[PDB]
């Protein structure tokens, strides 16, 4: 077929990467390990760490923008009551 | 016609082969490089390379003999062959050099240069010799973390540290008497032997070997050391397979022998009874590969190693060999059981018989040691004419059908894939 243009990644045998060397890597079959090893270690302890590690970054921004939604829903449940239609004047025009 | 006879210690062991012309005696300990730990590894090999010095050679080449040695996986040997009509010279010599006192031997001088060299052999083994390391590297992770797991030359890291004390040490603690076989092939006769062993009082000790704690049980693994500087991609994979003195041996062998040995470049092995090789030979995927068998003393591998510089096409030489192990379980057929029974009569033959009766020693030495008398050829082949095709099928179906593996890699194996679909290849879904 037409050979194309080269890419960042080719098949099993010539994947593109940088040569490597010394790198032995040790593995076992399944039928030889547990599985479920660890998932109640693993289940308070890690996801404690990846939680206490995560939630700055999400908790701030959703705290920021639902303390702006509550206070303006809010607002409006005040301006369209009776003692607002003053206030909803001055706020139309 | 193979005679042994048990004296006060040691046991005798013979075969007197009249037409061949060097009588070759020597001692086969029973403790080889399964028999330690990882720590004072490669003191076997050390040993060998200790009785196969500069001194003691000189010594043994004065006189007219010539040292030999083999260390393997239980076993290890001390053969000096040498001229018919000169075999208590070769008693004597292996009494005065090696049985008793070795101090000659293991002054600071002979052991350091014999260190030296031996870490030199070691590495330049490590680096320039590529299958049989990865046949090493396929022991290493199939019985892990278990005595029959280790090196049989030793790894370099636990070679730096050995000095004269672990040898001593080594020699007490197995080179015994409970332990020990000597044993005579070539031209002398049995009873000359014996004669001058126990006119010349020979004995090393008298306790026995310390037995291990962990027995050797297949774990399931795998390894790559892959080093793409290298121009091809050697892998090795294996499963368990049947110890020596098992019943399901020499099934074992001939299943091997049903798949046989092949080499891409000789136009004799492109010819063969393989079903493999109208697979495997019109994209060339592989060099060679070679099926063994090896069986030690508690348990044993059964696997193919090859070598492949078609390095894109290595999944596919893989799944092609495992389709065809699984055609010894469902559908092998009975011309390959015949070939195979001819053609591992003819391999047994040529092991058995050959022109060095040093290799008769050891393999004589080693099936003396482990079993009590040696077995002829004619009851081998006996036992191995005796086999059906069931007993094929009913030893693959134990053996070989979705059997957890071993595999052993170097090279260039990015194209291997990995370990759970070569794994999960080993048992199809019935086409
Ligand atoms: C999306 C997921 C895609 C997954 C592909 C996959 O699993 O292939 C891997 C695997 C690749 O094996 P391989 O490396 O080519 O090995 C070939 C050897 O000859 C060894 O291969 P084999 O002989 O073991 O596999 C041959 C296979 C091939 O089967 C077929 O092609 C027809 C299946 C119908 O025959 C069968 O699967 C017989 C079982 C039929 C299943 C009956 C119950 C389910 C009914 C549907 O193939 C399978 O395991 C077959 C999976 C079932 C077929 C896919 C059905 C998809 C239907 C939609
Ligand atoms: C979930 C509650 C776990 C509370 C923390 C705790 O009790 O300690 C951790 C143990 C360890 O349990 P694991 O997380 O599965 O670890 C396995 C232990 N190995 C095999 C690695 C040695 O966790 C346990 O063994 C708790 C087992 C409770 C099973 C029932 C849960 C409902
Ligand atoms: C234009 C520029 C404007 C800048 C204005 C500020 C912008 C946001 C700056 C970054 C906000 C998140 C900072 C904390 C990151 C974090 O998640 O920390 C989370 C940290 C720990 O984290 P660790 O990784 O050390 O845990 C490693 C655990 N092994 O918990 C705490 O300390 C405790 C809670 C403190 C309150
Ligand atoms: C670029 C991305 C595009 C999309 C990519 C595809 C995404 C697929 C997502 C859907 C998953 C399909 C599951 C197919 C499972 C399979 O086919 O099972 C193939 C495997 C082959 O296993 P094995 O022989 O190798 O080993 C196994 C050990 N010898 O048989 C199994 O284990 C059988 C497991 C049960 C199969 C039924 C599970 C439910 C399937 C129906 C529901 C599917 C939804």
């Amino acid at each position: 077929g037409p050979p194309s243009g080269k890419t960042y990644m080719g098949w099993w045998g010539h994947m593109g990467g940088p040569k490597q060397k010394g790198i032995t890597s040790y593995a076992v079959s399944p039928y030889a390990q547990k599985p479920l090893q660890g998932i109640f270690h693993n289940a308070v302890f890690n996801s404690f760490r990846r939680f206490k590690s995560q939630f700055l970054y999400v908790l701030i921004p959703a705290g920021i923008y639902w303390y702006w939604w509550k206070n303006g829903n809010e607002y409006n449940e005040f301006l369209y009551s009776k003692a607002g239609r003053e206030e909803l004047e001055r706020v139309n025009v | 016609a193979e005679v042994t006879q048990l004296s006060n210690g040691i046991v005798v062991a013979t075969e007197h082969n009249p037409s061949a012309h060097t009588a070759s005696v020597g001692v086969v300990f029973g403790s080889g490089a399964a028999n330690e730990n990882p720590y004072n590894n490669g003191v076997s090999n050390l040993w060998k390379n200790i009785f196969l010095s500069k001194e003691n050679s000189a010594v043994a080449a004065k006189e007219g003999l010539a040292l030999s040695s083999n260390i393997s996986r239980d076993f290890q040997s001390y053969i000096v062959s040498s001229l018919p009509g000169s075999t208590d010279k070769s008693l004597d010599f292996l009494n005065q050099s090696f049985i008793q006192q070795k101090a000659n031997l293991l002054s600071s001088s002979n052991f350091e240069a014999t260190k030296k060299s031996v870490l030199k052999q070691v590495q330049d083994f490590e680096e320039n010799d590529h299958p049989n390391r990865v046949l090493e590297h396929l022991h290493s992770t199939a019985f892990q973390n278990t005595p029959l797991s280790l090196p049989t030359r030793g790894t370099l890291e636990s070679l730096e540290n050995l000095v004269v004390a672990d040898l001593e040490s080594f020699a007490n603690n197995h080179f015994l008497n409970s332990n020990a076989v000597v044993v005579g092939t070539g031209n002398i006769k049995h009873e000359d032997l014996v004669n001058s062993i126990e006119s010349k009082n020979l004995s090393l000790q008298t306790g026995t070997k310390p037995v291990l704690k962990k027995k050797a049980a297949f774990l399931g693994s795998e390894v790559r050391l892959r080093d793409d500087t290298l121009p091809k991609a050697w892998i090795s994979l294996a499963v368990e397979g049947e110890p020596v003195n098992s019943p399901n041996y020499f099934v074992a062998k001939l299943a091997a022998q049903i798949f046989g040995s092949y080499n891409a470049f000789e136009p004799a092995s492109r010819l063969q009874g393989i079903k493999l090789l109208d697979n495997i030979q019109e994209y060339q995927l592989c060099d060679n590969f070679n099926h063994f068998s090896l069986s030690y003393k508690d348990s044993g591998l059964w696997g193919f190693s090859t070598a492949t510089r078609n390095v894109t096409m290595i999944d596919d030489l893989i799944h092609f060999t495992l389709k065809q192990w699984n055609r010894l379980t469902i559908s092998v057929t009975d011309t390959e059981v015949e070939r195979a029974k001819s053609l591992l009569k003819l391999q047994l033959g040529q092991l058995y018989e050959s022109g060095n009766p040093v290799n008769d020693a050891n393999l004589l030495g080693a099936e003396v040691l482990i079993k009590g008398s040696k077995l002829s050829l004619g009851e081998a082949f006996k036992k191995i004419d005796a086999i059906t095709v069931k007993d094929v099928k009913a030893w693959a179906g134990k053996r070989l059908w979705d059997q957890d593996i071993a595999i052993a890699g170097t090279g260039q194996i990015e194209g291997l894939l990995d370990y759970m679909r070569i794994r999960s290849d080993m048992s199809m879904m019935r086409w």
